């Protein structure tokens, strides 16, 4: 249709989102509480087996045996493929190799700013 | 009487029921549980009968003969039956159930079509279900019956 | 800091994936082609808590309440892989299980 | 089809009390209170008000063959 | 059949409902809706035929 | 006659024909290819004898 | 041939289309896949005879089926919060498609009921002095839906000889009222 | 026809017309005390 | 005694026929399409067990214990595996009069095991 009309819709959103709001769509009766403001790569895991690719499944603060998970690729054929796991050092731990399982948007609560990082490819690993 | 068909039951079970001349062992335990179940509901409505007043008002429209009977008390006040469909228990309409919320070959009074509630006491769903088939064998008789006697 | 931010738009709502720069927006689109514009002028966010619980979106004059379902099927660590270190350095922030289905 | 003038067992004037009975139901009033605040002590009449469906609120939805 | 001759499978109860089907306003119109089709494009059949056999052109809507 | 035969009334013909022309005619001839597809389990015997005379009316 | 000795067949509307190895998690997988409303859609039928290994399922048209509750080892899927969304149905837009799609309902025709066992009600689900079943998969969502439009009208039917349930059955269908509100025009 | 077809239908026969005891016609016979 | 099953020709696969040979006075397995014959290892042509004394067990299949619909029992542990809870049903099969008889199943996977009391 036209640009200069898209322009102002689109910045329109980006100030209205700010504004003051007291009330609900369908019954304005519910007060609002609180506001939460908005590449990726997200292995999933099976919930069979239930994989630990953090410390948080492990029910751990840090990691115990690693302090660096430096996600590092499978091999040269394989960019999205690649092989997380939990291991600052050389040690046959869990070998994670997150295979290749190609919408699934995240976000985050980025200092109260506005921005976006939805996913690339949703990867799931197994115990290889 | 419930005691009494699960005893059958058991033996029927653990092959201690030998069958009875001139019928086969389904047909003998069939006769023992319809036995059980029959005395059962003769002796509750005996007791029934036994628990009415002079002032009961059943008893005195079937002690006129005005209408009713005893077993219709027996049904109000102990206890309603057994059902049958065509001279039988419950049938097997399911694989080996007569309903999806019994187990399979389960040939107890309460899976097979024993009411053991009262009308005033109020049917449960299974019972309720049984009683309606054995009610529409009564209604399918009288409306079939007619043509063949008319003719 | 750390909290579950994730939600699942449809098809008809997909928001950007970058903040919205003139020099990396276009016109290429045009009740056939009322829901076509739509894509690209409506679709940052504001996810609004209420009271009751639930949340609802907010881009603009209409509102389309949200139902936060919490799944236990895809439990995939989100992560921002940023073309920086080795090969993506996911960085370690929540894991997406709750999706959120917008919807008018 | 519309709340009826007498009570059809004992003649007692139960038209002039279903509006008064909504007004004390919206007043948060139980059934049973309502038609003790309307004097409605026999349960004939009790049946009456309780019982009834106010139709011709939605006959009311239709407009008439003449404006 | 030898399943059931032999007695290692039950014969099949004719009342089960899980052996029915309940034809519904669809599939009754649809019933309908073939055989009158079907008449339907035999008529267009003799019609279009009476006209090509003369070697000249038609039209499908008469 | 000797034994029970298994017989097939398809449509459009106003006769009963045996199982075994069946499966013949659609391109199945040697017998164990026809029980191949009717038994299962050649371990059962039961089966067998009772197929049995529906391959003795279609040699 | 020599395959079909210990496989289980598979029938798709009436047509053998092939054998499986293992139909046990085959059946766990296709149930999964129609209670998250993926490729199967929830009125499709899928039986498994174990005793005779078919699988047969069914998509035509014309199987009479009803909603049950699924139940998990003995408790329902029908937990609180489903109960909580569908109370504010008219705010939310949690409807039954929601408790459909949450696997929490499942369509069940009649050929699937005979691989069904049923609880009459969650009370059944309770561990009891001698345990009848203790290997439920459905609940009834409630008995009463047993009835139909006119019987769903008496009330206390289960406190009446069940020729009395069918004649008013038939004369609630004679009985005065208003048939229908626009009856002016 | 050949031997063992034949001893296979007298077989068959023998199995079912072959009449050791009792009457035809008469499938099953009870024996009792009437009460009445 | 036990049953005699069927057996077919080494060319033509169809099913070999009971022969006499009088020259040797012993039994053949000859094919009345092609021309094969065989020397039988059994000497019986047919059996009929009018008895039908035939073992359900074998008729049973361990699969049946995976019926949620079946009772289960935890009075009968397995011979076999020593598992506790075992599944149990009656014959149901036609041409069994005493068919109140129960079967157990083991329903430990992988044991099947199958028994009767
Ligand atoms: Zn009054
Ligand atoms: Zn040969
Ligand atoms: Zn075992």
């Amino acid at each position: 249709k036209d640009r200069d009309s898209q322009i102002t819709a689109i910045e329109k959103t980006f100030e209205d989102a700010q504004k003051s709001i007291s009330q609900h769509y369908s019954k304005p009766r519910v007060t609002p509480v609180e506001v939460m403001p908005v590449s990726q790569a997200m292995i999933r895991g099976m919930m069979d087996e239930e994989g630990n690719q953090f410390v948080a499944y492990f029910l751990p603060v840090e990691e115990t045996l690693k302090k660096r998970k430096r996600d590092q690729e499978e091999e040269m054929d394989y960019a999205p493929d690649d092989v997380y796991d939990y291991k600052i050092a050389r040690e046959y731990n869990w070998n994670v190799k997150n295979k290749a399982s190609k919408f699934f948007i995240f976000r985050e609560g980025d200092g109260v700013y506005y921005n976006e990082l939805e996913t690339r490819v949703r990867l799931s690993k197994r115990r290889a | 009487a419930k005691q009494d068909v699960i005893e059958v039951i058991e033996k029927a079970h653990n092959n201690e029921l030998e069958p009875t001349p001139g019928n086969t062992l389904r047909q003998t335990f069939e006769n023992q549980v319809n036995r059980i179940l029959n005395d059962a509901r003769d002796k509750t409505g005996s007791s029934a009968q036994k628990s009415l007043s002079e002032y009961n008002n059943f008893k005195s429209m079937v002690v006129s003969g005005a209408k009713g009977s005893k077993i219709n008390i027996s049904q109000v006040i102990a206890v309603v039956g057994q059902q049958n469909v065509e001279g039988k228990r419950i049938p097997f309409g399911f694989k080996h159930r007569t309903l999806p919320h019994f187990i399979k070959d389960d040939y107890g009074p309460e899976s097979r079509g024993f009411v053991e509630n009262s009308y005033l006491a109020g049917l449960t769903p299974t019972e309720f279900f049984f009683h309606a088939m054995g009610g529409r064998e009564g209604l399918i008789d009288t409306a079939v019956k007619t043509a063949e006697t008319g003719y | 800091g750390n909290d579950l931010y994730f939600v699942k738009l449809p098809n008809f709502l997909s928001v950007e994936p970058r903040p919205f720069d003139p020099q990396y927006y276009e016109d290429e689109f045009e009740e056939e082609g009322r829901t076509r514009l739509k894509l690209k002028v409506e679709n940052n966010a504001r996810i609004v808590k209420w009271s009751d619980g639930s949340m609802s979106l907010h881009l603009g004059n209409e509102v389309f309440d949200v139902y936060k379902a919490p799944l236990q099927g895809d439990h995939n660590h989100l992560f921002i892989r940023q073309g920086t270190g080795l090969q993506g350095q996911a960085v370690f922030k929540t894991k997406l299980t709750f999706r959120p289905h917008s919807t008018d | 089809m519309i709340i009826p003038v007498r009570c059809f067992t004992c003649g007692k004037i139960v038209g002039n009390k279903w509006e008064a009975y909504l007004g004390l139901l919206q007043a948060e009033y139980t059934e049973g209170d309502a038609l003790d605040a309307l004097g409605l002590k026999r349960y004939c009449c009790r049946r009456m008000l309780l019982a009834h469906v106010d139709l011709i609120e939605k006959l009311l939805n239709y407009a008439p063959l003449e404006k | 059949l030898l399943l059931a001759a032999l007695g290692r499978r039950e014969l099949d109860d004719r009342d089960h409902y899980g052996n029915k089907r309940l034809d519904l306003a669809g599939p009754l119109l649809a019933f309908l809706f073939r055989g009158m089709f079907k008449n339907l494009l035999k008529e267009v059949r003799i019609y279009a035929q009476k006209f090509i056999d003369r070697g000249k052109d038609f039209n499908l809507e008469l | 006659a000797i034994g029970q035969r298994i017989v097939a009334t398809l449509p459009y013909i106003k006769q009963e024909v045996p199982i075994i022309i069946v499966f013949r005619a659609l391109g199945f001839v040697s017998d164990r290819d026809i029980l191949e597809h009717i038994i299962y389990d050649f371990e059962d015997p039961e089966m067998m004898e009772m197929v049995k005379p529906s391959l003795d009316e279609a040699f | 041939p020599a395959a079909i000795a210990d496989a289980t067949k598979i029938f798709v509307n009436g047509c053998w289309v092939g054998i499986h190895k293992d139909p046990e998690q085959l059946m766990n997988t296709l149930r999964k896949l129609r209670r998250q409303m993926d490729i199967i859609v929830s009125e499709v039928s899928m039986i498994r005879d174990i005793r005779e290994r078919e699988i047969r399922i069914y998509t035509d048209a014309g199987r009479i089926c009803r909603p049950l509750l699924i139940v998990e080892k003995q408790k329902l899927l029908l937990k609180k919060r489903h109960i909580d969304q569908l109370k504010e149905r008219e705010y939310n837009n949690y409807s039954w498609q929601d408790l459909v799609a949450s696997g929490v309902v499942e369509y069940i025709d009649t050929l699937e009921e005979e691989t069904v066992m049923l609880a009459m009600t969650p009370d059944d689900l309770q561990e009891k002095e001698v345990a009848y079943c203790s290997t439920y998969t459905h609940c009834e969502i409630h008995p009463s839906m047993i009835l139909g439009v006119c019987a769903s009208i008496i009330p206390f039917p289960d406190h009446n000889q069940s020729p009395r349930n069918t004649y008013q059955s038939a004369m609630g269908k004679q009985a005065m009222g208003v048939y229908i509100t626009n009856f002016h025009v | 026809m050949d031997d063992d077809v034949f001893l296979r239908c007298i077989e068959s026969n023998m199995l079912t017309d072959m009449t050791l005891q009792g009457i035809e016609q008469i499938s099953k016979v009870y024996m009792h005390l009437p009460q009445t | 005694p036990g049953f005699v099953g069927i057996r077919f020709c080494q060319e033509c696969n169809n099913m070999l026929y009971p022969k006499e040979d009088k020259e040797n006075r012993i039994l053949l397995y000859a094919c009345r399409n092609c021309d094969y014959q065989q020397e039988a290892d059994n000497s019986c042509i047919y059996v009929n067990k009018i008895t039908h004394e035939v073992d359900e067990l074998t008729q049973i299949i361990a699969d049946v214990s995976q019926d949620p619909t079946l009772p289960r029992t935890e009075d009968h542990p397995c011979q076999k595996c020593g598992h506790k809870e075992a599944v149990f049903f009656q014959s149901h099969s036609a041409r069994a009069e005493d068919a109140m008889r129960l079967y157990y199943v083991c329903t430990a996977p992988h044991c099947g095991h199958r028994w009767t009391e």
